[PDB]
């Protein structure tokens, strides 16, 4: 019975996530940015493709403290004025909100995943193509746009949203994770990663990719930044 | 025989040649190389028929050949990879150390 | 054409004249004829075992 | 820092090599209508990377093409409307790359820039003249009548505008290809077939004789027979006279048939009781190869 | 042809004129008309003996 | 709730059997050989005529 709204300036606003530590495991929840539609006077998710498809009234957020400076806030979907809404009654996991729903009756902590832009493979990482190997235990993945200092190792987990052509000839979209076994091409910004699993069809295109939490450590140009959490507004039927 | 033609007549076949001259003369008066690929050797059998419209678009195979010609044209201008990373050796050949700073 | 629809209107009015046939006027688009508690109702909330 | 040398590396960078694709839908066919690796741009990325020795992800082409787009509002389908609708649904406005009247980039050009986004391309592939060709062939009532100078100037400066947003990168142009419209409107389910008559020509002399000329497609006209159909001048949908002309009736690089004064006068009598001259004519030629009829486009000039 | 469909439209409007027949507009594709708790719901979880 | 997998080299692999001694009698069970189909990445019985018609994942 609680809803939390605030303003933040992450490096990857479309990929901003929050981890919830239930006494069972560590679920991950994605906070899609919300923009205030003026004509309907309601808060709507900016992500029209893989958003929450939820609307909230203007009362859910009230601004009293000093707002985040514009120059310190990134732009997503052509807009810099956006807020993140956390609803405990719609805690759907998954990158595209297709995962299991978290039970909000037992939560031990709520951790925000603040990270730098060049974290992991980098902000500019993208997938070129995917195809299954002739071997019956793995498949190949091509990744580009990787910063030079990045390194990869076996056992890493990668989240990706991609569209594939079904065996019936109709287009299909699905999301899942992959496990890294080996890769080639260190330092050339192009990786030929071999991963386990099976592809249910021919690759068409990729919509999302994270490539975070790499086992191997790497240097980065030192830079200092300030993370802002402004106007934390809490409302709902639960005890406040 | 001289009475047979390989290309059926179309009302717009003349302006397409006229525009082709405009593009061709533009290449010779610019700085860079602007000749992508040749498509004048393709016949109506190389086009997919659409009912009620005609044959306007290339086949998947014919367009594939066009892309291959585009790749060769760019490679002639740029024969080698122009970019180079700061690192050269494998990950096993570099130490990972921390410093107080450059100075 | 030839005023075919005009003839039908005149005949229908005269033949069925002398009796009341006012249909009820009810708006089903109102909130009364819709279940309250939209997508945010506890009805749509997931049931826990 | 290296194992054997003490130099310090502390800066990261990306070696992406984007390539920009923009223009008419004739280039859009490379990305659409298929999947990996059968798509056209897949082979372009495959062949290019192998030659350079880099991985498959070294080249990153970007699609910014749009179907039925013109270089200027003059050749646009809807010069007046501004709303952008690449799907041609509802109001098919915009769809022009540049507006030479106001010297302003068009919505189609802005859409291509939006596709590029954060990436910095190093090469441009262009092709567009499909829409300008048909518009120039039919000027219509468009007050800014299409012209070569307008097309040249719009195409000249649109490249400069792209060169303004990015570096002085080379740009390659795909030459304009041919396109054939449908032959018969009443039969919208038949494609172009071999033996189809084409290049219909009509000629006359001062005496009054009428000559019909056409050229065969895909086969020797001397091997197949032909038949000429002439429609009634009064009822254009009803055939009036017809005759069969055999093969080898070809000269001067054309297949000719003789319709002289002594031929059309007898057929004119039933229509009009006087030998009125036949200034106007609508007629069709149908091939008779392997007992198959292949009617051609009507000639009504 | 011969404007056959045009005649039908004119006749239908005139004959049934004078009464309201606005059909309800309801979108069944929304989440309200769909059962919550997708493939990840405990409903699809295997029942243990 | 247990599954056992192993490799063996009997003289008659199609006729390899295992006896189970229930407190009632001595049942006999036949172990048909299983081959790993590469295209579907699953273990399938090689006997297509009188096999178990069962599929198992590679993890087994």
């Amino acid at each position: 019975g609680l809803i939390l709204a605030f303003r933040h300036n992450p490096d990857e606003p479309d990929k901003f996530t929050v981890t919830i530590q239930t006494p069972e495991k560590a679920y991950t929840y994605r906070l899609a940015p919300y923009g205030f539609n003026n004509k309907t006077r309601r808060w709507e998710c900016l992500d029209t493709k893989y958003g929450t498809k939820r609307t909230y009234q203007a009362d859910i957020f009230v601004a009293t403290d000093e707002d985040i400076p514009e120059s310190e806030m990134t732009e997503v979907y052509g807009t810099k004025d956006y807020i993140f809404i956390l609803d405990f009654a719609d805690l759907r996991t998954g990158v595209a909100f297709n995962g299991v729903t978290i039970n909000p009756r037992n939560i031990t902590m709520i951790s925000f995943d603040c990270t730098e832009a060049h974290h992991g493979l980098g902000k500019d990482a993208y997938i070129a193509a995917m195809y299954n190997n002739d071997d019956g235990a793995t498949f190949q993945m091509e990744i580009g746009g990787i910063h030079t200092n990045a390194a990869l190792a076996a056992g890493d987990k990668l989240q990706c949203i991609w569209r594939y052509l079904d065996v019936n000839g109709n287009a299909q979209a699905a999301e899942n994770e992959f496990e890294v076994v080996s890769y080639e091409g260190f330092g050339t910004s192009n990786f030929s990663v071999k991963c386990k699993g099976m592809l249910p069809g021919k690759f068409i295109g990729c919509d999302a990719f994270y490539g975070k939490y790499l086992q191997t450590d790497g240097p980065i140009k030192q830079v200092d930044s300030v993370k802002w959490f402004t106007n934390l507004t809490v409302s709902g039927s639960g005890r406040k | 025989n001289a009475a047979v033609v390989p290309m059926p007549y179309s009302p717009t076949t003349v302006p397409r040649e006229q525009i082709r001259e405009i593009q061709l003369q533009l290449i010779n008066e610019m700085t860079d190389v602007h000749m992508g690929a040749l498509t004048a050797q393709y016949m109506p059998d190389d086009f997919t028929f659409e009912p009620g419209i005609g044959q306007i678009h290339f086949n998947v195979e014919t367009s594939r050949k066009v892309c291959l010609d585009l790749a060769k044209s760019v490679l002639r201008l740029v024969p080698v990879y122009p970019l180079v990373s700061p690192v050269k050796k494998q990950h096993d050949d570099y130490w990972f150390v921390g410093r107080l700073g450059l100075d | 054409s030839c005023g075919a629809e005009l003839e039908a209107n005149a005949l229908l009015t005269a033949l069925v004249a002398g009796e009341d046939f006012t249909l009820p006027d009810i708006d089903m688009s109102g909130s009364e004829y819709d279940i309250p508690g939209g997508i945010n109702s506890p009805i749509y909330a997931e049931i826990e075992k | 820092q290296d194992k054997e040398t003490g130099e310090l590396i502390t800066e990261q960078t990306v070696l992406d090599y984007p390539i920009l694709f923009a223009g008419e839908s004739q280039v859009a066919i490379h990305f659409m209508s298929g999947a990996y690796p059968d798509r056209g741009y897949d082979v372009f990325q495959k062949y290019m990377t192998e030659t350079w020795g880099i991985n498959y992800a070294g080249v990153h082409p970007i699609n910014g093409t749009t179907g039925s787009t013109a270089v200027d509002r003059a050749c646009a389908v809807n010069p007046n409307s501004e709303v952008f609708d690449p799907t041609q649904s509802s109001g098919a406005g915009g769809l022009w790359w540049w507006d030479l009247e106001a010297d302003k980039p068009g919505p189609a050009l802005l859409h291509c820039v939006g596709q590029v986004g954060k990436l910095k391309p190093k090469a441009i592939i262009w092709g567009q003249g499909d829409q300008d060709a048909t518009a120039l062939a039919y000027p219509g009532d468009r007050n800014p009548a299409p012209s070569l100078t307008r097309t040249k100037q719009a195409t000249k400066k649109v490249f400069e505008y792209l060169r303004s947003l990015y570096g002085q990168i080379p740009i390659f142009i795909q030459e304009l290809s041919y396109a054939w419209g449908i032959t018969n409107t009443d039969a919208p389910n038949v494609p172009i077939r071999t033996g189809l008559p084409s290049f219909l020509a009509a000629r006359r002399n001062t005496w009054g004789d009428i000559e019909f000329r056409w050229k065969s497609y895909g086969l020797d006209p001397a091997l197949a027979q032909y038949r000429i159909e002439i429609y009634n001048p009064s009822n254009l949908n009803q055939i009036l006279h017809s005759f069969v002309v055999s093969g080898t009736q070809e000269a001067n690089g054309y297949v000719y048939a003789d319709f002289t004064v002594e031929d059309w006068i007898p057929v004119m009598m039933e229509a009009v009781g006087s030998p009125n001259p036949w200034e106007f004519m609508k007629w069709r030629v149908v091939c008779l190869y392997q007992e198959r009829e292949i009617p051609s486009a009507p000639w009504s000039d």
